[PDB]
RNA sequence: CUUACCUGGCCUUGACAUACUAGAAACUUUUCAGAGAUGGAUUGGUGCCUUCGGGAACCUAGAUACAGGUGCUGCAUGGCUGUCGUCAGCUCGUGUCGUGAGAUGUUGGGUUAAGUCCCGCAACGAGCGCAACCCUUUUCCUUACUUGCCAGCAUUUCGGAUGGGAACUUUAAGGAUACUGCCAGUGACAAACUGGAGGAAGGCGGGGACGACGUCAAGUCAUCAUGGCCCUUACGGCCAGGGCUACACACGUGCUACAAUGGUCGGUACAAAGGGUUGCUACACAGCGAUGUGAUGCUAAUCUCAAAAAGCCGAUCGUAGUCCGGAUUGGAGUCUGCAACUCGACUCCAUGAAGUCGGAAUCGCUAGUAAUCGCGGAUCAGAAUGCCGCGGUGAAUACGUUCCCG
């Protein structure tokens, strides 16, 4: 801004697990407003993955994004706690998005499968970062 | 193009001059204004002197021109080249 | 930068409408232009009459025209036959039998169009500008407005690069909506062309709105 | 716009006034389904030689006032800038500034 | 089964209101039945106009005109009914169709 | 039994509350007729879900107006302003949930000189 | 046509006004020559008042003052408009200081979106600006109950369809409410500032309109008006055809795409606003279709434009210049119009271009916004990807002022 301080808008809980951190990947996903069709896009994985490997869908999540996760910006700084997160739903998109499968759904949901096992485009990512954190 | 119902446009002036030439047999060219009129059968055979804005050209009519207009065959622009 | 129209601004808010009539699609065209006519008429034939304000009414196939004037006997003629006249002029302009009806004002130095009348009238027989716009303001003011702007431009005097000059006394608060601001615009034909005349006036706040006004 | 463009118009109007019974009759005798195909074409080929200013797309409409042909709101009968003075000077009723 | 159909149109609503309570007020005195009066939706029409006369496209006045409807319903007229709603006064701006 | 009027985006819903089983019916439809994304569905069960009376009430609800994600928010907005009526002592509860606003926003206006509300058309200095 | 431009054909007090002198009602039919403008033959009518000796329009003939000019000057002007900029500033009177131009006040400390407000002070007092008054949206109440509505009752062809009801939605006039009002903490012990309850809404709730003193010899003599200059068998007026639509090129503003968050096919939901009697059209028949014919309601909360589209369910396509894209060209048609060659829109069959997400650089946007989806209108016989409006779905990010600009 320059002189106020914008309160930061809070967004509803998803209303199936009533998980905002899905909501916020739902709102990441989605493009042109189309809600339905990233919803559509998210719970395919969630239901997926619960099928590929027996663990609960929120909790599953959780932990893959606090593995994504970075701690560095960039003249060295350290991210601020939102800040985290917002880069983690962007590099799993982004990565997501060039695997080669049927429906989006199906990409989204083998690399969070992949990145829970520690191969995937993001942490190649969060490394290349730590990289450049450990030049200066 | 023009409904088929109500079959092709000619101006009277000019569909009267190709009449009474066709039922004499004068060669001289029709001089008109009319880049609109059809170009009909009895067309065929005649010199027809068409206005293009600014001097009158010249058409022979012949068998493969019928069912076009009478100004399609006197261009009106001047272009040579740049 | 340039500035709203005073009465159009306030069309809805404190003033009410010079023309009072319902009609359809269909004629409303036809009646605006002979409307427009018989302003122009009127206009041009009441010029020494001190006319300022024409409405207009369409109660019911006939026409009402009511002229407000400073001048109701040169108006009306010395035995009524000038409104007889008028009546008749009117009504074969607009088609429909037409009544005149005269509207009598009593303190003119309230009124706009009037003072740029007579402001216009001055610099065409060539009195000084800035004496005849100070005579102008101090004579509304003493009449009783609580503020008056008077602004002539163009070739001020006969010289050849022209300019504007105004002058104001009392209040003129244009923003407030609700404020009674009479505004009038005059053309003074001279020798060297024409000449411009603005003239503000205010006469206090109107409190109640158009509840008030009664539209 | 000129006195000869306005009275242009004039004219044209004059002109589809005085035909407009007949270039009427004659469209009605070519849309009929029980005349004869040659009354049918003979009617087209009088409407045809009616003159030109007596068809109705020729004409233009122009702001009462000043003869303008841009800009008429039909509504009205008067160009932009004739309206514009008008409705802020008061003189057509019912037409306020609108915001909402 | 005489029922009295009376439809105001006007540009002001402030004058249709009065015409329609006069109409009201007239007809309960006389002694009849009155149903209304009923608002039927308003009619807006927009206009924009350039204020410059020459070139500026985004230099315009906006104006609006309103169009308000009032429906009055009349049961059971008595005989002065008709006689005192034609001798009621028609104000200017305000138009009145009557049907029986 | 009870009623309740909601409000969204230019869609009104009209919300009759008695006591039943639990039937739902919407514009003679059922909930999974009306509405084909689940989170329609589950905006309209958010409040007697919250209440866990979902099986103590029968609603009868009619709406018009907006479109499907307007409906079902007047139409939770409706539920809430129904149980309202049927007992005072829950709304310190649905205040909270944060049901009983009414949710103000609105479509602005497109303006003049621009391509929408705020949209403006592209600008070059060059 | 518009039309102001070009080619050619024509008129000369003129297409239009006032002043004068004479004669004719005005008008109307049939044609002929001509591209038309025009010109010539040819019918009927010869009308309205009347102190009635003539007059009212209206037409024709003569005459001259004149008309006419989108011809020049926006650097002679009025009026109107843009811009800085919705920037927070711009001024005035009495008193003091200075020989004087000038100064003070208007500066100084906090605060605000604001010269907004509160404190100090040789200053004491005012105006235009800011804010508010005006419109629209969010909650509720009163009046009003049709052409709109249907909760309870009854009958039903299950269609508010019908008795019926005035509850609810809505329609639209008038009101109520919000005021730091209450609590807590700070500020300076002020103006202010932060948090909490209640409330539909809390500190300016959102949006519109409104644009100070001035600046740029800014824009407009082609809307109009107007000083001056210029043309007058022509720089005026009438007509037909052509042009404004040209095309080695360069730039600005847009639309459509490059696909799978998608294309196609089948089924099935949910709006708002506006238009309609020289008009919009239920329904039926014909056509693959644009449309045509018959017919019905509507001067409209009554009938109609009208199908909302994205959405949801199912199938298929499987990463290919493709079942992506829809340029271009060939062949058939429809409608408007006196007339679609130059140069219209739309329909059907065939064709199937560039295009694989776009360098330097640069633009818009802080919330129902951006993005995306459809709907209407003004102009208008026909002719929007533009302009002005309407609703549907509905985000991301603001640590901060170090530098870029103003
Ligand atoms: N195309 C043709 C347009 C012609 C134009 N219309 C002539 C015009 O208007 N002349 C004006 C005029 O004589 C007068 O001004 C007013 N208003 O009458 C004068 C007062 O100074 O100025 C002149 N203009 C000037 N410009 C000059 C400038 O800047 N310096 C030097 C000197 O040449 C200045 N004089």
């Amino acid at each position: 801004p320059r002189r106020r301080v914008v309160a930061a808008r809070e967004i509803l809980p998803d209303p199936k697990f009533s998980s905002q951190t899905i909501a916020k990947f739902m709102n990441h996903v989605m493009q042109d407003g189309k809600k339905s069709i990233a919803e559509s896009i998210v719970y395919g994985a969630l239901e997926r993955v619960q099928e590929k490997n027996k663990v609960d869908p929120v909790e599953f999540f959780e932990t893959t994004l606090e593995k994504v996760r970075p701690m560095v910006e960039v003249v060295p700084m350290e991210v601020r706690p939102s800040r985290r997160t917002a880069l983690a739903m962007r590099w799993l998109v982004d990565a997501a998005a060039k695997r080669s499968e049927k429906t989006m759904a199906l990409r989204l949901a083998g690399e969070l499968l992949d990145a829970a096992e520690g191969k995937g485009a993001a942490i190649k990512k969060r490394e290349d970062v730590h990289r450049m954190a450990e030049a200066n | 193009p023009r409904s088929l119902k109500k079959g092709p446009f000619v101006d009277a002036h000019l569909f009267a001059k190709v009449e009474a030439a066709v039922a004499s047999n004068s060669r001289k060219p029709i001089k008109t204004w009319s880049r609109r009129s059809m170009i009909l059968p009895d067309f065929v055979g005649l010199t027809i002197s068409v206005h293009n804005g600014r001097n009158h050209v010249p058409v022979i009519v012949t068998e493969h021109m019928v069912g076009h207009k009478l100004g399609e065959f006197a261009p009106t622009r001047t272009y040579r080249g740049h | 930068g340039q500035k709203v129209h005073p009465i159009g601004i306030r069309l809805g808010v404190v003033k009410r409408h010079n023309a009072n009539w319902y009609a359809n699609p269909k004629q409303y065209a036809e009646y605006l232009l002979k409307d427009l006519q018989v302003r122009e008429f009127l206009t041009k034939k009441l010029k020494n009459a001190m006319v300022s304000n024409i409405l207009i009414e369409r109660p019911s196939g006939a026409a009402k025209v009511t002229i407000s004037t400073a001048r109701p006997g040169i108006v009306i003629g010395k035995k009524g036959e000038d409104i007889e006249k008028l009546q008749r002029e009117l009504t074969n302009i607009m088609g429909v039998p037409a009544q005149v009806s005269i509207n009598e004002i009593d303190r003119p130095d309230l009124d706009a169009r009037l003072v740029a009348e007579a402001i216009a009238s001055q610099l065409e027989k060539r009195v000084m500008f800035r004496r005849a716009m100070k005579r102008a303001v101090q004579n509304t003011m003493r009449a009783g407005a609580k503020g008056i702007k008077v602004e002539v431009s163009g070739r001020l005097g006969g010289a050849e690069i022209a300019r504007t000059e105004w002058y104001r006394e009392g209040r003129v608060p244009l923003h407030t909506l609700r404020a009674d601001i009479d505004y009038a615009t005059m053309r003074a034909e001279t020798t060297y062309g024409t000449i411009g005349v603005k003239v503000w006036i205010f006469r206090g706040e109107i409190l109640g709105g158009m509840k008030q006004v009664m539209n | 716009a000129k006195k000869g463009m306005i009275n242009r118009e004039l004219k044209r109007e004059k002109t589809v006034a005085k035909y407009a019974a007949k270039r009427a009759e004659l469209k009605a005798t070519i849309a009929n389904v029980n005349a004869s195909d040659e009354e049918r074409f003979e009617a087209m080929l009088k409407l045809q030689a009616l003159p030109r200013n007596a068809s109705p797309v020729r004409l233009r409409n122009r702001c009462g006032l000043t003869g303008r042909p841009h800009g008429y709101f039909r509504k009205f009968g008067l160009s932009r800038n004739k309206l514009r003075d008008t409705v802020m000077q008061g003189d057509v009723p019912g037409v306020v500034k609108a915001s909402w | 089964n005489q029922r009295i159909r009376i439809r105001l149109k006007s540009f002001d609503h402030r004058l249709i209101d009065q015409s329609a309570q006069e109409i009201v007020e007239t007809a309960k005195r006389t002694g009849a039945q009155v149903c209304g009066p009923i608002p039927m939706p308003t009619r807006i029409e927009r206009f924009n106009v350039l204020t410059s006369p020459h070139v500026n496209k985004d230099a315009r006045d906006q104006y609006e005109i309103r169009t308000y409807k009032r429906l009055i319903d009349i049961v059971q007229p008595t005989d002065k009914t008709v006689d005192a709603l034609m001798k009621l006064d028609l104000a200017a701006g305000v138009d009145v169709q009557i049907a029986l | 039994t009870n009623y309740g009027t909601g409000r969204r985006k230019t869609a009104t819903a009209r919300v009759f509350l008695s006591a039943g089983t639990g039937k739902l019916v919407i514009n003679n439809r059922t909930l999974e007729q009306y509405f084909g994304r689940e989170t329609a569905r589950m905006v309209v069960r958010q409040p007697l879900e919250l209440l866990e009376a979902t099986e103590k009430y029968d609603l009868y609800i009619t709406v018009k107006g907006g479109g499907i994600g307007g409906q079902a928010g007047a139409i939770r907005h409706g539920i809430t302003r129904a149980l309202i009526a049927a007992d005072e002592t829950l709304k310190p509860v649905l205040r909270q949930a944060g049901f009983v606003t009414r949710d103000a926003r609105e479509v602005e206006r497109k303006k003049l000189g621009l391509r929408k509300a705020r949209k403006r058309p592209q600008f070059s200095k060059r």
